DNA sequence: ATCAATATCCACCTGCAGATACTACCAAAAGTGTATTTGGAAACTGCTCCATCAATTTAAATGTTCAGCTGATTCAGCTGAACATTTAAATTGATGGAGCAGTTTCCAAATACACTTTTGGTAGTATCTGCAGGTGGATATTGAT
DNA sequence: ATCAATATCCACCTGCAGATACTACCAAAAGTGTATTTGGAAACTGCTCCATCAATTTAAATGTTCAGCTGAATCAGCTGAACATTTAAATTGATGGAGCAGTTTCCAAATACACTTTTGGTAGTATCTGCAGGTGGATATTGAT
C-alpha cells in the first residue's frame, strides 16, 4: 500500500534518449537504481564533510563540484562538472 | 573410445563459466548454511527470499574474485595448481588475515 | 507551474533530489543550485553507463539490457571500473579472461 | 547419513566457482580451505545483518539488512534495494 | 587568542586512574585525541545511518548501542555495551 | 549545580559530546542518553589503550607514554588491532617480526 | 623573490639506502637491483594521489597554504587514516 | 680483516630499524619531492611544515607495509630476494592496480 | 598427413515469463509570502612560511671482492583430471499462518528560549624533571681455523 | 671446541627540551528552569510472503585409469652484500621580509518556514512480446594413429 520511491522512470527516460529502441530488465533497472542511490550518497557525504571542514552551514553547488572532483576518476569528473555547471547556468538563466 | 587430455575439459569449463552469470552453488544447501549461522546470533529467525539471494550473490562474487587472486599467487610460484597456501597469501595481502 | 527539472533541462528529478538532500542530514542548509548540479551529475553518469550497456546488448544480439550488459559495460571501461571497484553487480558474472600461462602449448 | 551443512557446499560447486575465477587445476586440500573461508565470510556479514534485524525489532532478516551489512563490510551489492 | 578544544584533559584523568605515576608526551596525547575523535565519528556515523534506515529522526542510546556492536570487535563491544548501559542507568537515577 | 558527567559517573565530558552530536548533523534529534552512552564508550576505550600503553612504557623503563608505546599496545592486542586496522599511528614504528626462512643455518 | 627555483627530478632525492632502510623496517633481508626504481614509481603514485586530494581541499577553502588538516582529510579519504596531526 | 657473511648485517639492520621509529628518508629531499609534485597540480602553494611531516609519516608507513607484503610474495616464490614482480603482485592483490 | 569422436556454431521457431502501456488517485512538488540566517567585502595587524648563508653533522656514493642465491635443467612419483557408472539431493509446485507493515493514539521526551554559573583554554612566566645521547665496561655473537 | 674481532647490552650521570604548575581568567559553554511541540512506542489488524511438505528434474559421489604437474636435486654464473674510503647532502640556528590566514563587523542576497494549489509519480490492472531453449545440420576442434 505504501509508496516505494525509485529512480526507475528517470533512468528509463534517459535510456530512451540514448538508445531509443533498447529496453531494460527488472533486475538491471534495480541495479541502476542502486547505482544512482550509491552515487548520490557518496557525493552528498563528501559535500557534507567539505562544508563541516570549512565551518559552513550550507551545501552549495560548489561543495558538490569539489565532491565530484574528489570522487570521480579524471575524465568522468571533467564531463560531470561540465554537465553540472551547464544545468545550473541553464536553470539560473530561466525567466 | 575418445578421451580428452588433462586440462582440455578444465579450459573449456573456464570459458563456459566465464560466459555465464548463474549462481554456481545450489540454492537449498546454501540456504541451510545461512540459517545455521544466523541461529548462533539469534534463534528462530525468518529470512526474506531476496535476503538469502543477496547473501548468495555476494558470497559467490567474493569467492570468484578470491579465486582470481589465488590463481595469481599460484602462478607467482610458477605453478598452475592452486593450493591452500595461495588462498592464505591472497587473504593476508588483502588484510583479511 | 513548471518543474525545476524542465527549467534546468534535465530528465532527473531536481525536486526529489532537493528533498533527499534536506532530510539526509548532510548540512543545516541546502542551496538552490546544489540539487540541480547533483541531479545533472546523476543523469550524466546514468547516460554514460546506459550508453555502453546498450552497446553491449547490441553486440550480443539483444534489445533488452540485463545485468550482464551492465557488468560488461562497467568492467571494460577503465573509469567506470574504478568508480565501482568495490561494488558487486548481481547477476553480472565476470569478464572472460584466462591467464596465458594456462593456455595449451600451441 | 548426517554430515554438516558446510559439507553441502560440494566439491563440484567449489570447482565451478574456481573455473569462473579462471582456475585450471585444483589441489585436493582447496575444498576444505574454501569452506572455511566462506564460513568466516558468512559469519561476518550475517552477524551484521542480524544486528540490523534485532535493532528494527524484527524476526525476519530483510534483503535491506543484508545490503546494509554488505555495504559497511566494504562489499556494496547492487540489485537488491537501497 | 584562538580557541580549540581537545579531549586532552579527560584522557589525562583516565590515565591518572589507571597508571597514577605515568605521564604522556604531547605527541602521544595528540594520537589519543585523534583516536577519540575518530571513534566518535565512526560510532556517530553508524548511529546516523541506523536511524535513517529505520525512518527515525532521533539518535538515542539504543542507536549508539547498536553502532557500538556493529563497529567494535567481540570482546570490546561486550564491555563497551555494559559501561554505556551502566552510565545511562546511573545518569537517569542520580538525577 | 551538577555536571552530567558526574551524574553519569564519567570522567569524559557529557555536555561536550551532546554538542558535538548536534553540530555534526547526524540526525534531526539527539536523545538525552545518547551522549552519556557514547561518552562512556569513549572513556572505556581510552582506559583500555592507556592501560596497555602504560604497561608497554613500564616494560621499556619509562614514566612517559610515547607514540611507540601506543603502537605496541594496539598491535599486540587482537581487538584493538582490528579496530585500528586501517589507522597509522605517527612515530609508532612496527612490531619486531622477522620471517622464519630468513634466519641463518637450517 | 628575486626569481623562483625550478624543481626537477626530485624523486632521485629518495636514495637507494633510504629505500633499503624502509625495506629493513619492513622485514626484508635481500633486495634486487631493480627495486629502487620500482619503489620510486610507487611512492610517486602514492604522493600524487594524496597530494591531489589535499590540494583540492586547499583550493576549495580558497587557501594558498596546504594545511596538515588538508593532508589528514585526504589520507582519511583514501582509507589511510593518520593519527597525530590534528585528526 | 674481519668480514660478516652476506645476510648477517642485513638481519642486524632489520632488528635495528624494527626497534626504532624515526623516519628513514631525509627530510629535505622528501620535502622537495612534495613541493615538485604539488607544483605540477597548482602553482604558488605554501606548506605548513606539519603538512609535509604528515605526508612523510603516511608515506613511509605505506612503504614499510608494502615491503612486508612484498617480502611475503618473494618468500611465496621460494626466494629471499624481493623483486619488482613481488611488489606488483602485492599491489594487484591489494587492489591498487 | 587421415579419420573419427565430440564440441560449438548458426538459422530458425514459438509460447510465455516478464516486459511494456493505460489509469485513477494523491503525496509531494511548485507557487506565493514573510521570516530568519549567512558568509563575502573591506579592513584590520601579526605570524607562520620562505629565503639565504655559514658552520657543523650525517649520509650517500664508489671501488672492490666474492658468498651464496637464483634460475636452469632434468626427472620420477604422486595426485588430480577425465569419465563411466552408481547414488542422492535439489528443484518445483501447492497451502496455512507468522509477522511485517499499515493506522490511529498520546505522553514522555526533545526542542526552544532566556537568565545564571562554571569549567576549559591560553597566556605569562614559574618551576622542574624524564630521558636522549654521551660515557663507561662487562657479556654476546659471529666466523676463522 | 678455541680465540679474537666486533657488536651489543646495560650501567650510571647530567644538560635541557618539553612537560607539569599556577595564576589570572573570561568566556564560551554547560547547566537550570519553565513553556511549546511531537516522535514513536503501543495495541490492534489485515494480508503478504515465509516455512513446511509432497510432486519431478538435476547433480553429486564413487571407482578407475594415467597424463603431466610438482617438488627434489644439482650446479654454475653472477648479482647483490659487506666494508673501507671518498664525496656530497642535509641539518641546524641564525635572520628578515611579504604574503596570507585569521579575527571582526556590516547588510544584501540567500535559504528557511509556512501555507495554499496543482501535478507527476505511483500502484493496480490490462496488453504485448523479447528471447530461452529446443531441434537440425554444418563444420570446427581435438586427439588418436
Ligand atoms: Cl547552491
Ligand atoms: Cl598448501
Ligand atoms: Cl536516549
Ligand atoms: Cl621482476
Ligand atoms: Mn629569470
Ligand atoms: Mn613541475
Ligand atoms: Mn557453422
Ligand atoms: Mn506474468
Ligand atoms: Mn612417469
Ligand atoms: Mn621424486
Ligand atoms: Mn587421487
Ligand atoms: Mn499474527
Ligand atoms: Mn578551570
Ligand atoms: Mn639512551
Ligand atoms: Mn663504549
Ligand atoms: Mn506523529
Ligand atoms: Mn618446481
Ligand atoms: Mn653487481
Ligand atoms: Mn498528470
Ligand atoms: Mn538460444
Ligand atoms: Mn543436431
Amino acid at each position: 500500500k505504501t509508496r516505494k520511491e525509485s529512480y526507475a522512470i528517470y533512468v528509463y527516460k534517459v535510456l530512451k534518449q540514448v538508445h531509443p529502441d533498447t529496453g531494460i530488465s527488472s533486475k538491471a533497472m534495480s541495479i541502476m537504481n542502486s547505482f544512482v542511490n550509491d552515487v548520490f550518497e557518496r557525493i552528498a557525504g563528501e559535500a557534507s564533510r567539505l562544508a563541516h571542514y570549512n565551518k559552513r552551514s550550507t551545501i552549495t553547488s560548489r561543495e558538490i563540484q569539489t565532491a565530484v572532483r574528489l570522487l570521480l576518476p579524471g575524465e568522468l569528473a571533467k564531463h560531470a562538472v561540465s554537465e553540472g555547471t551547464k544545468a545550473v547556468t541553464k536553470y539560473t538563466s530561466a525567466k | 573410445p575418445h578421451r580428452y587430455r588433462p586440462g582440455t575439459v578444465a579450459l573449456r569449463e573456464i570459458r563456459r563459466y566465464q560466459k555465464s552469470t548463474e549462481l554456481l552453488i545450489r540454492k537449498l544447501p546454501f540456504q541451510r548454511l545461512v540459517r545455521e549461522i544466523a541461529q548462533d546470533f539469534k534463534t528462530d529467525l525468518r529470512f526474506q527470499s531476496s535476503a538469502v539471494m543477496a547473501l548468495q550473490e555476494a558470497s559467490e562474487a567474493y569467492l570468484v574474485a578470491l579465486f582470481e587472486d589465488t590463481n595469481l599467487c599460484a602462478i607467482h610460484a610458477k605453478r598452475v595448481t592452486i593450493m591452500p597456501k595461495d588462498i592464505q597469501l591472497a587473504r593476508r595481502i588483502r588484510g583479511e588475515r | 507551474a513548471k518543474t525545476r527539472s524542465s527549467r534546468a533541462g534535465l530528465q532527473f528529478p531536481v525536486g526529489r533530489v532537493h528533498r533527499l538532500l534536506r532530510k539526509g542530514n548532510y548540512a543545516e542548509r541546502v542551496g538552490a543550485g546544489a540539487p540541480v548540479y547533483l541531479a545533472a551529475v546523476l543523469e550524466y553518469l546514468t547516460a554514460e553507463i546506459l550508453e555502453l550497456a546498450g552497446n553491449a546488448a547490441r553486440d550480443n544480439k539483444k534489445t533488452r539490457i540485463i545485468p550482464r550488459h551492465l557488468q560488461l559495460a562497467v568492467r571494460n571501461d577503465e573509469e567506470l571500473n574504478k568508480l565501482l571497484g568495490r561494488v558487486t553487480i548481481a547477476q553480472g558474472g565476470v569478464l572472460p579472461n584466462i591467464q596465458s600461462v594456462l593456455l595449451p602449448k600451441k | 547419513v548426517l554430515r554438516d551443512n558446510i559439507q553441502g557446499i560440494t566439491k563440484p560447486a567449489i570447482r565451478r566457482l574456481a573455473r569462473r575465477g579462471g582456475v585450471k587445476r585444483i589441489s585436493g586440500l582447496i575444498y576444505e580451505e574454501t569452506r572455511g573461508v566462506l564460513k568466516v565470510f558468512l559469519e561476518n556479514v550475517i552477524r551484521d545483518a542480524v544486528t540490523y534485524t534485532e535493532h528494527a525489532k524484527r524476526k525476519t532478516v530483510t534483503a535491506m539488512d543484508v545490503v546494509y551489512a554488505l555495504k559497511r563490510q566494504g562489499r556494496t551489492l547492487y540489485g537488491f534495494g537501497g
